[PDB]
């Protein structure tokens, strides 16, 4: 995403500066969401929802 | 510019609270300030609150 | 708003209705909220004096 | 685009649906306090334009972002009564809703 | 030191009567009766009318065809009738009429607790041979009054909107009035009376009256955070479908918290759940960003 | 139809001979009632 930073990267960029590219970190990124998904990280953002 | 119009029309029931303004055909205007119990209220001999 | 007498008070207080105060002091309700940690973010401060 | 009186809101609970028929007009004799939602309308709004950590918000919870904006008629804040009429009016050639 | 107590209890009538008491004190008359005039005012049980679902009718404001009363009349007029209940502390009761006349209060279906003290009352009067009029009259005993519009905050779906609420005006007591006069008991100095008269709707007796005033009285004298609050929401906020809610209520899942800790397996196990309500159930709680299988371990805290 | 029962006394007394007392929450209107019946026993009798 853009976050605190000037636009956002596709992911073959994100890659490029990964040094890490392509599927993998498509990965990482389904793995993090996840993680943020579950409550006690996801309660604070959730109530952001109404 | 206006397609359809949708009045829906509310019966509110207000009684009286501190605030409205109450006065006599005389020109003596007033505001209820407090609503007081029956218990308190000024009585006289036969038991009748005013 | 229309007001009135309160005997009771001291000099120095007067009588302030419950909403008013409310609607007033908002973002000050909404800083000491998430301030002792009653609301998890400002959104949800909203949300609960809503 | 034209506006829905349609009962189908953005972001809205049940609680909130109930009071609604299916056309989305508020039922006669149904008491109501401030907030409530007497006419559900909505209006068209695309491409909301969002920001960064929005976009990382929407990825992270899934959620579409209407492209319709919630413009429904409520009670307003403090009154509180029991709706004792409805009235609809269309513009001539407009087609009734079901409500209507 | 000498206590008072009770002596002659006059009834002059269903309404109203004059109770007495004799051994009092110099001066003390005025302080127990005044004080009883308060608790006695103020404080006592009353079964005035709450809830009332009329025949064809979705609001107060409405008239009913066949009845010279407005539907807000009506209420009115109910709200003014007089019951008393023994066992129950709420009980509703059933008045159903037609044909040309007043409709009185002793019109309505006797109960086992059902008093009525005032069978002359008029609810509504009949204006049309054919014309009828069912009700449902939910009476329930509180103190004290209760206002209409005080009454909804806890709501919890009141939805039967034929169901007009009605303000409650739970009190035996009209008129209370204690007179103090000098009472000369065979020997002693110098003692007074007590004459409290008071005003009654019929469903309270004197001596009960005057009974629990001073009970109160007395009675006065005794001492004279982590976790997400999503977890504990009930199972009606998802906004399922009717079967999948009362399934899961069937399960012993009365809350989100209790559904996250279930597994795919699990519910599929249940006698009443099939695949396309694991969906649904699936679809809503990923669509709030839950799941099932979630694990929270501490369930519950207190 | 549970009563009330007041819940948070607090004995503010100046010097020895004098007090200044108060009781806490009490149903409305029977503040009044106590507060008076109570002088009137306490003063005249």
């Amino acid at each position: 995403f853009g976050i605190d930073m000037n636009t956002d990267y596709t992911l073959e960029e994100v890659g490029k500066q990964f040094d890490v590219t392509r599927e993998r970190i498509r990965q990482i990124e389904a793995k993090a969401l996840r993680k943020l998904r579950h409550p006690s990280r996801s309660e604070v953002l959730r109530s952001f929802l109404d | 510019g206006v397609l359809k119009i949708v009045k829906v029309y509310l019966a509110v029931k207000r009684r009286i609270q501190p605030g409205d303004k109450m006065a006599g055909r005389h020109g003596n205007k007033g505001v209820i300030s407090k609503i007081n119990p029956i218990e308190d209220m000024p009585y006289d001999e036969n038991g009748t609150p005013v | 708003s229309v007001i009135t007498v309160g005997p009771y008070l001291r000099l120095h207080q007067c009588g302030l209705p419950k909403k008013m105060a409310l609607e007033l002091f908002k973002p000050f309700i909404y800083g000491k909220l998430e301030l002792r940690g009653l609301a998890t973010t400002i959104k949800a401060a909203k949300k609960m004096v809503e | 685009g034209p506006e829905e009186i349609t009962a189908d809101i953005p972001n809205v609970g049940e609680a909130a649906l109930s009071k609604l028929d299916e056309s989305g007009i508020v039922y006669i004799g149904a008491e109501v306090t401030g907030g409530d939602i007497l006419v559900g309308k909505v209006t068209p709004k695309g491409e909301t334009q969002l920001t960064p950590e929005e976009k990382l918000l929407r990825a992270i919870f899934g959620e579409k972002a209407s492209d319709v904006k919630d413009s429904s008629l409520r009670v307003p804040n403090g009154v509180s009564g029991t709706v004792i009429d409805v009235q609809v009016f269309t513009r001539d050639g407009v087609e009734k809703d079901k409500r209507a | 030191f000498l206590k008072p107590r009770l002596v002659d209890i006059e009834q002059v009538s269903s309404t109203h009567a004059k109770v007495t008491l004799e051994p009092l004190e110099r001066g003390f008359g005025h302080t127990l009766g005044n004080a009883l005039r308060r608790i006695l005012l103020s404080s006592m049980p009353g079964c005035a009318v709450t809830e009332v679902e009329i025949d064809g009718v979705l609001h107060e404001y409405s008239t009913k065809e066949g009845v010279q009363e407005d539907i807000l009349e009506i209420l009115l007029n109910l709200k003014g009738l007089a019951v008393r209940v023994q066992g129950k502390d709420e009980v509703i009761l059933t008045l159903n009429k037609s044909g040309i006349g007043p409709v009185t209060a002793a019109d309505i279906t006797h109960d086992g607790d059902v008093e009525i003290v005032k069978p002359q009352h008029v609810i509504c009067h009949l204006t049309d041979e054919n014309a009828s009029i069912s009700m449902r009259i939910k009476v329930q005993r509180g103190r004290g009054y209760v206002p209409a519009s005080t009454r909804i905050h806890s709501e919890e779906d009141e939805r039967p909107i034929g169901r007009l609420l009605v303000d409650a005006c739970y009190s035996p007591v009209e008129r209370i009035a204690y007179n103090v006069e000098a009472a000369r008991v065979e020997q002693r100095t110098d003692l007074d009376k007590l004459v409290i008269e008071m005003e009654t709707n019929g469903t309270i007796d004197p001596e009960e009256a005057i009974r629990r005033a001073a009970t109160i009285l007395a009675e006065q004298l005794e001492a004279f955070p982590e976790f997400d609050p999503i977890l504990l929401r009930p199972v009606d906020d998802l906004e399922l479908t009717v079967r999948s809610a009362n399934c899961l209520k069937a399960e012993a899942i009365h809350y989100i918290g209790d559904l996250v800790q279930r597994t795919e397996v699990e519910l599929l196990k249940t006698p009443n759940l099939g695949k396309k309500s694991l969906t649904e159930i699936k679809d809503v709680l990923a669509s709030r960003g839950l799941s099932l299988g979630m694990r929270l371990e501490n369930w519950p805290p207190a | 139809t549970e009563f009330l029962k007041p819940r948070l006394v607090d004995i503010e007394q100046v010097s020895s001979t004098h007090a200044k007392v108060t009781l806490e929450p009490l149903e409305r209107g029977f503040g009044h009632t106590l507060g008076n019946a109570l002088r009137r026993i306490l003063l005249s009798s």
